[PDB]
């Protein structure tokens, strides 16, 4: 018997190459087996690492979580956290008589470190007929947050990280659009707190 | 407490 | 790996739905889970070979499951309710066995709708990169835009010269409601494909954005003016330009 | 006072289907606490013992889940054993399992049991070290290689060293008055004539707990553990036990014979004699 | 594979001709579990016969206790009827005061 697992509260937001620690505590009588599961966006659950016997190591792809019988904890750790690690993590508990129980789930969000930021808002024309166009806020630092506009007819996406692997280049991107016709780049992100050095080219 | 016997003979 | 079918399913209020699953070959124990859209997995029913071990959490009024021949299982929902809209996961263990980990399937995304006439396929557009970006950064961002679809049963991908691309691409994790006031409001999704200016500048290169929608099936009844919003692919194309 | 928990399970094949009957009985020293039955409807006699129903419904649902898992595992075992001995579906067979722990006066493990049997004969047994197995036949060898690859011993050791010890000490605390108790036997010696030259002296022991007792007849202080008619410890329908020991004596030599009684419930071992 | 039962006929406590008691019957050392036991005093079948539920010992052999309310007053006589697969005709072990 026991039997409960408690996982770290709220969404964990970090920068790339930073140290990660996700806390997990359990209540179980005897010798239980401990697991870490990872759920990447879209895909289902998949086993990350496991530690069955007392003082078992258990490690996969930079992640580490040691089973310590004396303290009753199973904390997930990683020295150099990657952008690719942004997913929901789940700790699992099972003993010889109890079936696998899952923690609430801690969502991790790894932000990239932009070495040379160059924020700018560009107008992108449609491939088939110059009917409409979009506004792309890009190359801004990770600390810059994108917020929705007051106008209900103006659609704005939240910040998104793309990794140009071969060039070792990562960038944040946001998208704005409206069919209002009186909508422009200069006034697209007027609700968001954007840097003073944002490049607005001649339309 | 009853032992979990999952492995068949 | 654990196989699950369908991946997505659209059903109306009080209608019946069936979910199929096949575990990893040899796995004696099977588990049926419910993962409510934005939380952890909750057990429904557990089987050891052909027989049920636990069903205390399974609400007998609507839910039912069978693993008659101890291999594949079928989870069925009788008169379905709006709260049942979640991702139905399915796992399996070799013997299970606390030391043995559970292996999960890809799940089945279920969306229970008030009215089936609210279903709409997406409109896809590709926005060619800005010349200012090309000159300023020496990089080119292509933008895709999935518009007016209901529900969030959209799978976006990028295709360059016949081949699928994963480098330099990011799609919105969550779509955007086109009107936050409406309940059965139309969704909008976007994606970015950043390539070097050099690659975009060659007119020989074809860039295509493919959006796979998961709608209704042939068995579903349709009696309206517009085309049946079935499981279809809507694409947008863009070729490179020197200037 | 040393304590031990033991579970006695049976799997019964039938010529119709090699599964129908499954029985699981739980014992602490000599008193029963849990009984699981497949033929029982539906099941109504659940919970069973008085000091076991103090535990929440989560305890009972778990043990009902364990039994149901075990019954489906036993069905598979009954099929596999048939193939090993080349038996037919027409035959009705019996698979038996005996598992448990042995603790001292403190509460620390001494011996871990996990024994199996097919049709009355020993099949496979877990060694004292809890990492190796003992095959009792040719077909038992193929289960050992199946089990050592599956690493069954690792989980079995973990249940015995952990869950078993943890629950037994808890079971002791929940009803000390019903388990830690040690009732002494109401002892008396009886005479039977039978012959003119011979006579029979019977030593009796009634209303004792636990069943584990020693009765030995001796003449001139020397043990007569050869001419003794020792009967097996029989139970009484009130959590008590009975046992008697008889010896053939020549006429007049009655006073030479003496009986020794040894029990945990006794403060000093009794040295009985024929008084009238 | 086959084992024959060891029958023991006795009472709960040594009660005199009049005082209330319980007549017991303990069958052990038998394999398989299939056994038919019905205690008699005297002749043909007595109703309301209670029985303990099946379990086995360290040597794998099963055991069963069959009991009913006694209360005897020198009323003749015996015993129990036990039939097993190892038995030709139902063995009847008589009840003796001093055994
Ligand atoms: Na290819």
């Amino acid at each position: 018997m026991g039997d409960s697992v408690t996982q770290m509260e709220g969404p964990v937001t970090l920068s790339e190459e930073a140290f990660l620690t996700i806390n997990c505590t359990y209540t179980a009588t005897g010798y239980p087996s401990l697991f870490w599961y990872v759920q990447y966006p879209g895909e289902g659950l998949q086993l990350l690492l496991k530690a069955t016997k007392a003082d078992d190591k258990g490690s996969n792809k930079g992640f580490e979580a040691t089973y310590r019988k004396e303290t009753t904890s199973f904390h997930l750790e990683k020295g150099s956290v990657q952008v690719s690690d942004s997913a929901v993590y789940f700790c699992a508990l099972s003993d010889p008589v109890n079936d696998m129980r899952f923690g609430a789930g801690t969502r991790l969000t790894v932000k990239p470190n932009i070495q040379n930021p160059d924020p700018a808002v560009y107008q992108l024309r449609d491939s088939k007929s110059s009917d409409k166009s979009v506004c792309l806020f890009t190359d801004f630092d990770s600390q810059t947050n994108v917020s929705q506009s007051k106008d209900s007819d103006v659609y704005i996406t939240d910040k998104c990280v793309l990794d140009m692997r071969s060039m070792d280049f990562k960038s944040n991107s946001a998208v704005a659009w409206s069919n209002k016709s009186d909508f422009a780049c200069a006034n697209a992100f007027n609700n968001s707190i954007i840097p003073e050095d944002t490049f607005f080219p001649s339309p | 407490h009853s032992k979990k016997k999952c492995d068949e003979l | 790996g654990v196989a699950q079918s369908p991946r997505y399913k659209i059903i109306e209020k009080r209608q019946s739905v069936a979910f199929w699953c096949n575990p990893i070959s040899g796995h004696a124990t099977l588990y049926w889970y419910q993962q409510i859209l934005g939380q952890g997995p909750k057990l429904l029913i557990q089987f050891q070979n052909n027989g049920v071990v636990d069903d205390s959490q399974l609400p007998k009024d609507r839910f039912s499951a069978e693993r008659l021949k101890g291999v594949d299982s079928t989870l069925k929902i009788q008169p379905a309710k709006l709260e049942d809209s979640a991702v139905y996961l399915c796992a399996s263990s070799l013997r299970g066995r606390g030391d043995q980990p559970q292996h999960f399937g890809d799940g089945t995304r279920l969306s229970i709708l008030e009215d089936l006439k609210n279903v709409f396929p997406p409109e896809v557009a590709v926005f060619e990169p800005s010349e200012a970006e090309i000159s300023h950064t020496q990089k080119a961002t292509l933008v895709c835009l999935a518009t007016g679809f209901y529900p969030d049963h959209v799978e976006l991908s990028w295709w360059v010269n016949g081949k699928e691309v994963h480098s330099g691409v990011c799609t919105d994790p969550q779509p955007l409601k086109e009107q936050p006031a409406l309940n059965d409001s139309r969704y909008a999704l976007s994606s970015r494909l950043r390539v070097s200016a050099t690659f975009w500048q060659n007119p020989r290169n074809h860039f295509r954005c493919q959006v796979q929608f998961y709608g209704l099936s042939e068995n579903d009844e349709w009696t309206q003016d517009r085309a049946k919003p079935v499981t279809q692919i809507v694409s947008a194309e863009a070729w490179g330009r020197a200037d | 006072g040393s304590h031990s928990m033991r579970y006695f399970d049976t799997a019964m094949s039938r010529p119709g289907r090699g599964e129908p009957r499954f029985i699981s009985v739980g014992y602490v020293d000599d008193t029963q606490f849990v009984r699981f039955d497949s033929d029982a409807a539906s099941p109504r006699e659940e919970p069973r013992a008085p000091w076991i129903e103090q535990e929440g419904p989560e305890y009972w649902d778990r043990n009902t889940q364990i039994f149901k898992t075990n019954t489906q595992t036993d069905r598979e075992s009954l099929r596999n054993l048939r193939g090993y001995y080349n038996q037919s579906e027409a035959g009705s067979h019996t698979l038996q399992s005996m598992y448990g722990c042995d603790v001292g006066p403190d509460g620390r493990l001494l011996r871990g049991h996990n024994q199996y049997a097919y049709d009355g004969k020993d099949y496979i047994a877990l060694n004292e070290d809890l990492r190796s197995w003992t095959a009792a036949d040719t077909a038992a060898q193929i289960t050992q290689r199946k089990w050592e690859a599956a690493r069954v011993a690792e989980q079995d050791r973990a249940y015995l060293e952990g869950t078993c010890v943890e629950w037994l000490r808890r079971y002791l605390e929940n009803g000390k008055d019903t388990l830690e108790r040690a009732d002494p036997p109401k002892t008396h010696v009886t005479h039977h004539p039978i012959s003119d030259h011979e006579a029979t002296l019977r030593c009796w022991a009634l209303g004792f707990y636990p069943a584990e007792i020693t009765l030995t007849w001796q003449r001139d202080g020397e043990d007569q553990t050869q001419d003794t008619e020792l009967v097996e410890t029989r139970p009484a329908g009130d959590r008590t036990f009975q046992k008697w020991a008889a010896v053939v004596v020549p006429s007049g030599e009655e006073q030479r014979y003496t009986c020794h009684v040894q029990h945990e419930g006794l403060p000093k071992p009794l040295t009985l004699r024929w008084e009238p | 594979i086959q084992r024959t039962p060891k029958i023991q006929v006795y009472s709960r406590h040594p009660a005199e001709n009049g005082k209330s008691n319980f007549l017991n019957c303990y069958v052990s050392g038998f394999h398989p579990s299939d056994i038919e036991v019905d205690l008699l005093k005297n002749g043909e079948r007595i109703e309301k016969v209670e029985h303990s539920d099946l379990s086995f010992s360290k040597d794998w052999s099963f055991y069963l206790l069959y009991y009913t309310e006694f209360t005897p007053t020198e009323k003749d006589e015996y015993a129990c009827r036990v039939n097993h697969v190892t038995l030709s005709q139902p063995k009847i072990v008589k009840w003796d005061r001093d055994m």
